[PDB]
């Protein structure tokens, strides 16, 4: 069969950028098209026929290739344009995985918070310690739990939101789920955000036997 | 104008069967070819089934392997989709989409129906406040939260103050945890309007029918 692969995976770029996106056919092939998704909502078609531009589709972006190879390109590249772009073809089973175009901005230091388990939580046998990383860019950044002042690394789960359709900064929850019987055998915990904006981390801490 | 509008998703045990429907209007449904396409929990997009304008010609995607059907009804505007011995990777968004040409660009797609196969029940969310407490900042701004775990399937929907804190909130993407959902909100208001003013999470579980709301009140240390 024929089989599309697309590059880069993820890109970002600041508004006024040339962007330009690939895809390619494992054999020749013609008509690619191109859809756009934005999260929460359905693939629109952006592209078709491989350059023909959809209604509503500014004239920033143009399509082109031929055979095995083809591209996306955007000029000037605005916010509004950032969303994930899929290329297929009428003999393709599987659409390209897909290019994420994201926005650049100005690097941020996070907002960090951290909450000890609830009462109720603990009535109930478990214990979830929750921090909170909030409004940071760029989006890489390291979390680290100490417990007692050794680091922690099972049962931490991470999550970060989608990139922030206002202000363009990413928020990320990291949450260390215990028994509330292992919750009650330590008494210091920390969240450690580290983050190129600074050498040295941002901290917060509690002891459990406070309030 | 132009209007899809999909129905008949849902939890389906493996091996089980489902039904999904299309509804169209605002053309001649009776002239187009027509599509369903999925997207699975990775956002990877396949191209299920294809059928002629006239219901005479039809296609489907590599792994289906005649478990699927796809037909229509040209005469209630209906698009259908029967699915049989589903497998977990049939779980994905299922998309109706109308074709513009004979290259077969899909000019437009419906809201999507969600099928989710596996052995996991419905299940409501249990629901906690998150207050500093010990962790008592000392900001012009505070921020709180809530735990929304063990939840399925998802979405829950979050809101503070019954959507009148609107601005400051993040709500984070759910988790498998023990094979049930959990998630987190935060949310920022200046220090100087709590506890003065109450703050309030409000989160809601359609498929359980069920809607719970959680006062963030400060601890009794
Ligand atoms: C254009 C096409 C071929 C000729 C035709 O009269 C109508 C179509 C539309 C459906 C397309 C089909 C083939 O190309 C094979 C496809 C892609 C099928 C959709 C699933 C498919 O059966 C497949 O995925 C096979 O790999």
């Amino acid at each position: 069969d024929i089989e599309l692969t697309q590059s880069p995976a993820v890109m970002s770029a600041f508004p006024g950028e040339e962007v330009t996106m690939t895809c390619s056919a494992s054999s020749s092939i013609n008509y690619m098209h191109w859809y756009q998704q934005k999260p929460g909502t359905s693939p629109k078609r952006w592209i078709y026929d491989t350059s023909k531009l959809a209604s509503g589709v500014p004239a920033r972006f143009s399509g082109s290739g031929s055979g095995t190879s083809y591209s996306l390109t955007i000029s000037s590249m605005e916010a509004e344009d950032a969303a994930t772009y899929y290329c297929h073809q009428r003999s393709i089973f599987t659409f390209g995985s897909g290019t994420k175009l994201e926005i650049k901005r100005a690097d941020a230091a996070p907002t960090v918070s951290i909450f000890p388990p609830s009462s109720e939580q603990l009535t109930s046998g478990g214990a979830s310690v929750v921090c909170f990383l909030n409004n940071f860019y760029p989006k890489d950044i390291n979390v680290k739990w100490k417990i007692d002042g050794s680091e922690r690394q099972n049962g931490v789960l991470n999550s970060w939101t989608d990139q922030d359709s206002k202000d363009s900064t990413y928020s990320m929850s990291s949450t260390l789920t215990l028994t509330k019987d292992e919750y009650e055998r330590h008494n210091s915990y920390t969240c450690e955000a580290t983050h190129k904006t600074s050498t040295s981390p941002i901290v917060k801490s509690f002891n459990r036997n406070e309030c | 104008e132009v209007q899809l509008v999909e129905s008949g998703g849902g939890l389906v045990k493996p091996g089980g069967s489902l039904k999904l429907s299309c509804a169209a209007s605002g053309f001649a449904f009776g002239n187009y070819d027509m599509s369903w396409v999925r997207q699975t929990p990775e956002k990877r997009l396949e191209w299920v089934a294809f059928i002629g304008s006239g219901g005479g010609r039809i296609y489907y995607g590599d792994t289906m392997k005649g478990r699927f059907t796809i037909s229509r009804d040209n005469a209630k505007n209906t698009l259908y989709l029967q699915m049989s011995s589903l497998k977990s990777e049939d779980t994905a968004m299922y998309y109706c989409t109308r074709h513009y040409n004979y290259y077969y660009s899909m000019d437009y797609w419906g809201q999507g129906t969600s099928v989710i196969v596996s052995s996991a029940k419905t299940t409501p969310p249990s629901v906690y406040p998150l207050a500093p407490g010990s962790a008592a900042q000392t900001n012009s701004m505070v921020t709180l939260g809530c735990l929304v775990k063990g939840y399925f399937p998802e979405p829950v929907t979050v809101t503070w103050n019954s959507g009148s804190l609107s601005s400051g909130v993040h709500t984070f993407p759910a988790v498998l945890q023990s094979d049930l959902y959990t998630l987190s909100s935060s949310v920022t208001v200046p220090s100087s309007t709590w506890p003065s003013e109450t703050v309030t999470c409000n989160v809601a579980h359609p498929a359980s029918s069920t809607k719970v709301d959680k006062k963030i009140v400060p601890r009794d240390c």
